[PDB]
């Protein structure tokens, strides 16, 4: 009866040279029981990517909510929301439910379309922003990811190298967590192209 | 025009005609007076005996607020009762929070602000009463008169109703002839006389006199009605003065 | 967390460490705990991180509107009264423990605020898990009539005591100096004594190391 | 926390220790526990710091508004406002207040609003430990119409004894003297009062 | 013509109810004057007690809003007291919320914003009063800020209000043209009151006894009204010069 | 004319026309008489029928064991005010174990009627009431008018041609006031009083309505064959 | 309310729901139908807290029947499943949450594809080839993981379901009194009369 | 009381018409003409800006044509401020539907709800109706390309080609004359501009006085809100300038 | 008691006119001239300070108001209506934007929110329209410099340059002749002072003229250093002295 660790799953985001990467496992479970191997935890609103770990009903609900809010943002502002602005919106929306929170660990990743600056950010369930140059981790194997990231990560990696680093960080973390795995997706995000790769991992 | 049809509407003069119309209702009412004395206040009122069938002494018009404040009014009697009911709520909420019984100036402003509020909107009618009230507090004796507009001042003597001009004239003479001050027992007798003199402007029906008083010495700072021997003594004094 | 406030001759200085922790795990090795309420009124936060940021920004927002409305530079007593009345209303359920410092037309001020809505006055204050380590240094070296340079030295020394001796505190020292008749100077990473040593080995992977099932181009455009 | 209020010939004196504790840690060792709710109406707060600060601030507002409309309020009126807040919100409040005030008519007056939310008028009052009021506290030691110097010495001694036996109390002794002359603030440092 | 009964625009873009509220201002037939010293702000108002039965001590149009702020009202006493009670409430609430004494100009702006609402909302009538707020502000120093039924407010070097306002205004205008400064260059408030009374006598062309005047004085950290005996002492000083 | 559109508008002479029109509804109403001695208080009412096939409109309503009224004007308004009196009588009994004083009953009706003459949207009550009762200060008769004016009287009458009965009671005052410990004789005086307000029509068995309260007499209403004695 | 199974085959969706209603120590009924027709080509099976299950099912049924009349149009299974999920997601932070788990089996006439949706009481929605709620998945998922093929016929699917029901009847301690089986295809909703 | 000043905005005339609706339609008839034309392979929205000034910023201006979602746009005729209130309501209703069903709102559902809000203001609340007529141009997978209009009455109807605002009588005759069912978008563009060119109260139709948009189609729907330079080009290409 | 006015005081006349909006615009026409000019590298807004009395201190009455660090507003019409609209505008910039996105709203969106408040006074029960027209000058990263007019109806239009109030017809003609798309900020200030001299009758100096610019960031006005991204407010009110300096070379 701990909402953050019923469904399980992990998100990791990393910065490189003129690029960012965000990756997630595909597992949705009901505690011990694996239910789905196709539960993607990474959504995008224009060029701003959001990963969400935690209670799956809140993951789905927050995706539907941020689509709603970014759609209305674009209609009124007549332009796509930027990562820095979207981060503040995620923070606002979570703290609005301060005393009845969404049981989620959201991660923002994207490149500012104006400045071209790589951006990542992480939040706790009530919307405290963790802004980081290097990497952001979330989910049931956050400890494992911190260990992998802190040793593997180096600054200013090229897209092709960053892909390998974040892939190896996620795979090896998910293999040391019972409630994570069952497939993985890595988004490599450059200024004006985004590649999405499905990783081959052990299915236990 | 049509500036007089709705309450709270300013005429091109800058006047609220509906308030001035409420004053007409007050002028139409029976005579009521207040006399400030050495250590307290005296209230008196003209009660018109419409019929023999009225029970004497059992249609009391003067009302007490808390234990220390007397209220008398001329005009629409129900409007006066409505205002006193509010006064009692104000005096109760003041005592509840601040312990001390409401000072008279404090109480005056509570009625003032409430009456004034009934001149701010067209949804309400101004009060059809002038209210003479006062009593004894920590700073001594206070007498006030409050009008439909919400206007009120402190008074040495106050009068309102059909016989106000007669009563005012007789009050002005007392102020001049007693600069060092009037005693409580004297003010009761003078109050009786002034009501009898003011009854000349309302002499079709005969009337019943009613007097109350607050005195630091005579009533121990509380509001009491003048009854029995002291009332009959004041009536006899007034009867002797008209003849 | 270690946060301190130190009053000196012509103003006040606040300092904080830069470590953010989820239980025993360090989430952010260089987060900023020094928050701007107003240009010359700064806030150091301890307890629930979301609550200290949220409460600091709400009062910061209401202070800006009050400053515009009154055509006056905002006062620290206003930030204090607004913070404590907000915190008190929630009976400690907003876990914000603040050191509020600033300069206004009235002079230089230093206050502490507790999550339940109690406030205190002091020449030197400390809050957070490293408060006792910091307070030991303040009770040892604080004197009346400190200079700006003495107060920055005392403040950063108090934070260092926390960094080394408190597991809840670590990484770097942030300082903000609010002097009278001057712009407040925010000294982000004033000290960086905890630089990570060069690793023994590069863990950069040969390309193709990771097994891949599918590639596909994502459409971010319209 | 040791606080006391004593009425003497010329008015009333408010005394308190300067120690605030979170568990066994002294959060503030130079606490000012003497709080102004009007020019010559002060109070000593014991209980929840948040609750007493919240109440004191509301009473200060009420006496400011009272003064605007009805002029200078009596100590009795200040005690009433304190009691009203404490009594009506007793279920969510932990606050024990000693009210000391000077009027020119009534001279010095002391009122206690304990944890109950009741009001009591006394010639003097002591609260030691956890808002614990002592009825007697050397009845023969206190006389009516004492001099200022006698009263300062009486409070200094009483608070000296409390600090000695109690770890909740400590630091400096703060006093406020309420008279016709005005408001005098006294501070007594440990080296003065400890050797008594 | 119901556009003259409520606060809606006439065809020529006017609010007649606001204009008629301004005429109600002079219903008392009382003139007020406010001037600033170096250290003080003085406000004087005519005191007319026509009825002999009135208690003259209770007849006042000067209010102690707070410890530092004084307010004189030109208009009927019911609306005056309505504005006074509200200003007292607003000053007390400000101090509680923001932890410092409400400034003169901020109270003026607040009362002006309330007045503005009465000109836009139909159910509420404007108050037929002009509020003159005086203080020695801790930031701005000696301050005069005046409000009217239109919701207009501004600061003043000096000001006058009432039927013979124009005569007092030009009298003060001419003095400030000569003195070449924004205030009465005078140390003591006593002599600033003497100036205020002198220039009102010269403007209105009437002499004053101790009971014909009402005086308010703002100093640093208190505003107070003068008694009849305080004014009488002041009138003697003028006469002996 | 221009000042009778609602109860929130004074006339230039200071009159409330909507209240004066409500007062007019009472004059159209059927006559009812009230009178009292020191021991008993009596209500006599002339009930009105729509036609010979219809029943006679009940005029008298019991409020408690020691108090009740007769109505003249809008019957539904009498039902609202009598229901309010029942609740106030009942509140006094339940909370204070205390029979509500007839004087306090008057004060409460006055204050209820007043609020309906000062507020926009509402209307004044269109009924007059004669309240009789026996409380701790003996027998009482009150006259209520929807202006809010309540008056304590030895006797009175309200309704069409009430002036006749009111003149008789004014003459008889000294006689009927001393009818102590004799209910039947006090009713007879009330029936002879209402008889002075009759034109063409006379008092029949199903036409006359009498009520009485006193020292050892609960408030009881007599109708039908029970009032045959007094014809 | 215990066993609800769902299999999506090539051209249809099969829902199997236990017939037993147990209250205390007695089996009140052995013929209970734990399903409501939402629209002609959409069926919902449900299991959970007594009363809540039927109340929730009938509430959803009424709302979909209302939409059908208003727009003279059949809402897609994806659209019906999204609506149902949102209602459950509202429920979980309510004063008293609906404790209801549902399978939505529908045939999308626009795509000409069968669709099976699994939504738990929290509003956790997932699209699956085969699904279950509670302990039902623990004894059959291993069996489905093995035999399920996405090009299976309705007859192949029913045989695979029989295997699952047989495994449940063997290893499950409670008696669910067999299952009612309903097929959802392009021609609508029909019940397998004998199982 | 306040009964005296109530216009009773929601009552029937003796002829059974809604006064305020009829007068709102009179208001709209003086507004710049808006034309919608529905083709087999897209929809055209063309609108005339109200007597443009030379110093009006044309390129960063939105008066007539507003986006509701990615698949639905509206052309406005009436009070712009009233339209914006309704447009934001419609934008929210569209996102509410997408949140609930994970499907883009069908065009008619959005139109019906926006029309039902207008209706409400004519039947209850005692407020003035919205002085706005809309042309809704949208696409959904059910009915494909659709044109609707709504007016202050809350009544809405479907169209192949329609005009709202000024000179609709003249505009509708010209559209009825030249429109056919197998029409292409490029043909509809030419018809829309030719119609405005003849019905306009201006001397000559120029790029700076026009707002233009198309909803066209390798299976997705694209909304094109034309730039000033793009209007200038399409105006030369059709040979109007 | 209570607000019984829950019905519109602005209604359509048989001609389709909204009387109270038309009459509000008439009040704006009677109002003192104010204008706005957009340059390539800034925006200028300016108005006359019509002093009610010479005893009055015209400094205390501010006709040009900061709404956000990068947005300023001037008006023509009823001053009190403007003052409460500025208060509501500043608050709505926080409540409906800054407290959500952690940044100040772009010019067009704040203008949109002000327009909404003024539209509500046009339709809501028991209220008259606001008797003011606003000129709102602002900068934001993605739209750059912009100038908007807002009318009592709630309608807003973007302008290269415009004027409102007493002498707006003549002032707009003057701006049409002088305005080009290559104007530098100093050139726009110069033109603003020329334009305003036509509509001002009495004294014309830095004490009778109120003028503010949206231009470069002002680090000196920020009130703190240390955050490189925070470079200070673009809104700057010109001083009495700074205006008089540009009136010599006129
Ligand atoms: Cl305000
Ligand atoms: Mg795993
Ligand atoms: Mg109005």
């Amino acid at each position: 009866s701990d909402p953050s660790s019923i469904n399980g799953g992990i998100v990791v985001a990393m910065t490189g040279k003129d690029c960012v990467a965000i990756a997630c496992d595909l597992r949705l479970g009901s505690q011990s029981l694996g239910v789905s191997n196709k539960f993607e935890k990474i959504f995008h609103y224009g060029h701003v990517f959001l990963g969400i770990t935690g209670l799956a009903t809140d993951v789905t609900t927050l995706n539907e909510m941020f689509r709603y809010k970014t759609n209305l943002y674009k209609l009124k502002e007549e332009r796509a929301i930027e990562p820095e602005t979207f981060t503040q919106l995620v923070s606002s929306s979570l703290y609005e439910r301060r005393f009845g929170p969404y049981f989620v660990g959201p991660v923002v990743a994207g490149i500012n379309s104006k400045s071209g600056k790589p951006f990542i950010a992480g939040f706790d369930l009530i919307g405290c922003i963790d802004e980081a140059k290097d990497f952001i981790v979330s989910g049931t194997a956050s400890d494992q990811l911190f260990g992998m990231c802190e040793s593997l990560y180096e600054p200013n990696l090229e897209p092709e190298d960053l892909f390998e680093t974040i892939s190896q960080a996620l795979l090896n973390a998910a293999d040391r967590d019972a409630l994570s795995g069952w497939g993985a997706v890595v988004y490599i995000i450059k200024k004006d192209e985004v590649v999405k790769r499905y990783l081959k991992m052990r299915q236990d | 025009t049509g500036y007089d049809l709705s309450n709270s509407v300013f005429s091109p003069d800058g006047r609220n005609f509906q308030v001035e119309y409420a004053v007409k209702a007050v002028e139409n009412g029976t005579t009521s007076i207040g006399i400030k004395c050495n250590d307290g206040v005296v209230f008196a009122v003209e009660k018109l005996i419409t019929s023999k069938l009225l029970v004497p002494q059992k249609n009391v018009k003067i009302q007490v607020v808390d234990r220390h404040i007397g209220c008398v009014y001329s005009g629409l009697i129900p409007d006066g009762r409505h205002l006193v009911n509010r006064g009692r709520e104000e005096a109760a909420s003041f005592k509840k929070l601040y312990k001390t019984p409401i000072p008279i100036p404090a109480f005056a402003d509570r009625l003032g602000q409430y009456v004034q509020a009934h001149t701010l909107y067209n949804s309400v009618r101004p009060f059809g009463v002038s209210t003479i009230f006062g009593g004894v507090d920590k700073n001594g004796a206070h007498l006030y008169m409050l009008e439909p507009s919400g206007s009120y001042w402190g008074y040495k003597g106050a009068a309102t109703g059909k016989g106000r001009q007669s009563a005012k004239a007789e009050l002005e003479k007392l102020v001049d002839h007693h600069p060092e001050g009037l005693s409580a027992r004297e003010a009761v007798k003078q109050a009786a006389k002034i009501i009898y003199l003011a009854h000349e402007d309302n002499k079709e029906k005969d009337f019943e006199l009613e007097i109350s008083w607050c005195s630091l010495s005579e009533t121990n700072g509380l509001h009491k009605f003048v009854k029995g021997d002291l009332l009959q003594e004041a009536i006899d004094f007034a009867q002797k003065e008209i003849n | 967390t270690t946060i301190v406030g130190v009053k000196f001759n012509n103003g006040v200085v606040i300092a904080a460490d830069t470590r953010s922790t989820q239980g025993p795990i360090v989430a952010d090795k260089n987060c900023a705990k020094l928050h701007r309420i107003s240009p010359k009124i700064w806030c150091a936060g301890a307890g629930t991180a979301a609550d200290t940021e949220a409460v600091t920004q709400l009062i910061g927002s209401n202070i800006e509107l009050h400053s515009l409305y009154t055509s006056r530079e905002p006062r620290v007593v206003s930030a204090l009264q607004m913070l404590k009345q907000h915190l008190f209303k929630y009976q400690g359920h907003i876990g914000a423990y603040l050191i509020v410092a600033g300069v206004d037309p009235t002079g230089s001020h230093l206050f502490s605020i507790h999550a339940h809505g109690s406030t205190d006055v002091g020449y030197y204050l400390s809050l957070g898990s490293g408060s006792l380590a910091a307070m030991a240094v303040l009770e040892s070296h604080w004197k009346q009539d400190l200079t700006k340079e003495e107060a920055i030295k005392l403040a950063s020394d108090a934070i260092q005591a926390g960094i080394w001796n408190d597991l809840g505190s670590g990484s770097n020292v942030d300082v903000c100096v609010m002097e009278i008749g001057k712009d407040a100077e925010y000294l982000r990473n004033y000290l960086t004594p905890n630089v990570r040593e060069e690793k023994q080995k590069s863990y950069k992977f040969p390309r193709g190391t990771t097994a891949v099932l599918k590639e596909s181009i994502v459409n971010i455009c319209d | 926390t040791s606080i006391m209020a004593v009425t003497f010939k010329d008015g009333v004196i408010l005394g308190a220790d300067s120690r605030t504790t979170t568990g066994a840690y002294i959060a503030n060792r130079v606490t000012d526990k003497l709080t102004r709710v009007h020019d010559k109406i002060w109070c000593c707060r014991s209980g929840s710091a948040a609750d007493t600060q919240a109440i004191a601030d509301i009473v200060q507002y009420h006496l400011e508004l009272y003064t605007s409309q009805y002029g200078t309020p009596s100590t009795e009126t200040a005690a009433s406002v304190f009691k009203e807040l404490c009594y009506e919100n007793k279920d969510n409040l932990t606050a024990g207040i000693i009210v000391a005030g000077y009027d020119d008519k009534n001279k010095g007056e002391v009122y206690t609003i304990p944890l109950g939310g009741s009001v009591h008028k006394l010639p003097y009052a002591i609260a030691v430990s956890g808002s614990t009021f002592i009825y007697g506290y050397c009845d023969k030691n206190f006389r009516e119409n004492m001099s200022k110097e006698e009263t300062v010495d009486f409070i200094k001694h009483s608070l000296s004894q409390a600090i000695k036996w109690d770890g909740s109390s400590g630091g400096v002794i703060r006093m406020v003297v309420l008279t016709a002359a005005g408001v005098e603030r006294l501070i007594f440092y440990p080296d003065e009062y400890e050797q008594l | 013509g119901y556009d003259r009964h409520i606060t809606i625009f006439s065809p020529e873009g006017r609010l007649y109810q606001v204009e008629y509220a301004f005429k109600a201002t002079n219903q008392t037939n009382i003139n007020s004057l406010a001037v600033r010293g170096k250290d003080c702000t003085v406000v004087i108002s005519q005191k007319k007690v026509p009825d002999k039965l009135l208690d003259p001590t209770t007849v006042s149009y000067i209010f102690c809003i707070s410890r530092t702020i004084g307010m004189v009202v030109n208009g009927p006493i019911p609306d005056a007291r309505n504005a006074a009670l509200r200003a007292k409430a607003e000053a007390a609430e400000f101090r509680y919320k923001y932890g410092y004494d409400m400034p003169c100009d901020v109270l003026a702006k607040r009362m002006a914003n309330l007045s503005q609402i009465y000109t836009q909302r139909a159910y509420m009538r404007p108050l037929g009063v002009i509020l003159t707020f005086v203080s020695v502000d801790e930031e701005l120093g000696p301050s005069i800020y005046k409000t009217d039924p239109a919701g207009y407010y501004v600061g003043y070097k000096a000001t006058a209000t009432g039927p013979k306002q124009q005569e007092i205004t030009t009298n003060l205008e001419n003095h400030f043209k000569k003195s070449k400064i924004d205030h009465i260059n005078e140390e003591s408030w006593e002599k600033v009151v003497e100036f205020a009374i002198t220039h009102m006598i010269d403007a209105l062309g009437t002499e004053f006894s101790k009971n014909d005047l009402e005086v308010g004085v703002a100093t640093k950290d208190k505003f107070f009204t003068l008694s009849a005996e305080n004014i009488e002492e002041r009138l003697v000083a003028i006469a002996e010069q | 004319n221009n000042y009778d559109g609602d109860t929130v508008t004074f006339s230039p002479t200071g009159r409330l026309f909507q209240v004066e029109y409500a007062l007019e509804a009472i004059k159209q109403g059927s006559v009812t008489v009230g009178l009292r001695s020191n021991t008993h208080a009596v209500l006599v009412a002339l009930k009105r029928n729509a036609d010979e096939l219809s029943s006679y409109q009940k005029k008298i309503i019991k409020c408690d064991e020691h108090m009740g009224l007769s109505l003249a004007g809008l019957a539904p308004d009498a039902r609202v005010l009598s229901n309010y009196l029942r609740q106030q009588c009942n509140y006094s009994s339940l909370v204070f174990n205390r029979k509500l004083a007839v004087e306090r009953a008057g004060h409460l009706l006055c204050d209820k009627a007043q609020k309906n003459t000062q507020s926009y949207g509402g209307r004044p009550y269109g009924v007059g009431l004669l309240i009789i009762g026996y409380d701790k200060s003996g027998a009482h008769l009150l006259e209520f008018q929807p202006s809010g004016n309540v008056t304590e009287l030895y006797g009175t009458a309200i309704g069409a041609r009430s002036q006749g009965a009111k003149t008789y009671l004014e003459r008889t005052l000294d006689t009927f006031i001393k009818i102590d410990g004799n209910p039947d004789e006090l009713i007879k005086a009330g029936v002879e009083a209402i008889s002075q307000s009759l034109r063409d029509e006379s008092l029949t068995v199903d036409n006359l309505s009498i009520a009485i309260v006193g020292k050892d007499t609960p408030f009881t209403i007599y109708d039908g064959e029970a009032v045959a004695k007094y014809i | 309310m215990d066993i609800i199974l769902g299999i999506r085959v090539q051209d249809s969706v099969i829902l199997a729901s236990s017939k037993a209603v147990t209250r205390g120590i007695s089996v009140l009924k052995d013929s209970d139908d734990k399903t409501r027709q939402l629209s002609p080509h959409t069926l919902m099976s449900f299991a959970g807290e007594a009363g809540d299950t039927v109340q929730f099912a009938e509430y959803i049924q009424a709302n979909i029947q209302l939409y059908s009349i208003r727009e003279d149009y059949e809402l897609s299974p994806q659209a019906v499943s999204s609506f149902v999920r949102q209602e459950l997601a509202k429920s979980i932070r309510s004063r008293r949450p609906y404790q209801v788990n549902v399978l939505i089996g529908g045939y999308d006439k626009k795509k000409n594809k069968p669709e099976l949706y699994q939504i738990d009481y929290l509003g956790t929605k997932v699209e699956l080839p085969y699904g279950a709620h509670g302990y039902s998945g623990f004894y059959t998922f291993s069996l489905l993981d093995h035999h399920y093929r996405p090009d299976m016929t309705t007859e192949e699917g029913l045989d695979l379901l029989k295997l699952c029901v047989q495994e449940l009847e063997k290893r499950m301690p409670m008696d669910f009194k067999g299952v009612i089986v309903k097929i959802v295809d392009k021609d609508g909703i029909r019940q397998v009369d004998d199982f | 009381g306040s009964r005296r000043y109530d216009s009773r905005t929601t009552i029937f005339s003796p002829e059974g018409r809604l006064y305020q609706v009829e007068y709102a339609l009179e208001s709209i008839s003086h507004a710049g003409t808006a034309i919608g034309i529905m083709a087999s392979d897209g929809i055209v929205l063309a609108a005339e800006r109200k007597v443009t000034s030379t110093l009006l910023e044309q390129d960063t201006s939105t008066e007539k044509l507003y986006k509701l979602n990615d698949k639905i746009a509206v052309a406005v005729a009436g009070l712009t401020a009233d339209a914006e209130i309704l447009i934001n309501t419609a934008r929210i209703h569209a996102q509410n539907y997408l949140k609930t069903y994970n499907e883009d709102i069908p065009v008619e559902i959005l139109v019906r709800r926006l029309s039902d809000i207008k209706q409400g203001y004519t039947q209850h609340g005692g407020l003035r109706p919205f002085g706005v007529s809309f042309i809704y141009a949208g696409y959904d997978d059910r009915y494909g390309y659709q044109l609707y209009t709504s007016n202050p009455s809350g009544n809405y109807t479907g169209w192949k080609a329609i005009s709202v605002g000024a000179n609709t009588s003249a505009a509708q005759t010209l559209l009825q004359m030249d429109y056919k069912d197998d029409m292409k978008v490029d043909d509809a563009i030419e018809l829309a501009l030719k119609t405005l060119s003849k019905t306009t109260d201006s001397s000559a139709l120029t790029y700076d006085r026009l707002e233009f948009a198309t909803i066209r189609k390798d299976g997705e729907v694209y909304q094109k809100i034309f730039k000033p330079q793009e209007i200038k080009d399409i105006l030369v290409k059709t040979g109007i300038t | 008691m209570t607000d019984r006015y829950s019905f519109s005081l602005t209604t359509f006349s048989p001609s389709g006119k909204l009387g109270q909006i038309d009459y509000a615009l008439t009040a704006v026409k009677q109002g003192v001239t104010s204008l706005g000019i957009k340059a390539t590298n800034g925006v200028v807004i300016a108005t006359e300070k019509k002093s009610s009395s010479p005893l009055a201190m015209s400094e205390t009455l501010s006709k040009v108001s900061l709404l956000t660090p990068d947005i300023g507003a001037v008006y023509s019409g009823m001053g009190p209506d403007y003052r409460v609209l500025v208060d509501k505008s500043r608050k709505v910039a926080h409540t409906s934007y800054k407290r959500i996105y952690g940044e100040y709203p772009p010019t067009k969106l704040l203008v949109s929110e002000v327009a909404k408040i003024m539209q509500e006074a046009t339709q809501s029960g028991g209220v008259r329209p606001f008797g003011v027209s606003l000129l709102i000058a602002g900068h934001d990263e993605f739209n750059g410099f912009s100038l908007y007019q807002v009318d009592p109806s709630g309608s807003y239009f973007p302008w290269k340059a415009t004027a409102i109030g007493k002498g707006s017809v003549a002032a707009k003609t003057f701006l049409e002749k002088r305005w080009n798309d290559e104007l530098e900020l100093e050139d726009a200030i110069h033109i603003a002072l020329l334009t305003l001299k036509e509509s001002v009758e009495g004294e014309f100096n830095g004490d009778t003229i109120e003028l503010a610019i949206i231009g470069d960031e002002n680090p000196d006005l920020l009130g703190y250093t240390g955050i490189p991204t925070d470079k200070g407010p673009r809104f700057r009110k010109l001083t009495s002295q700074e205006i008089n300096d540009r009136l010599e070379a006129l």
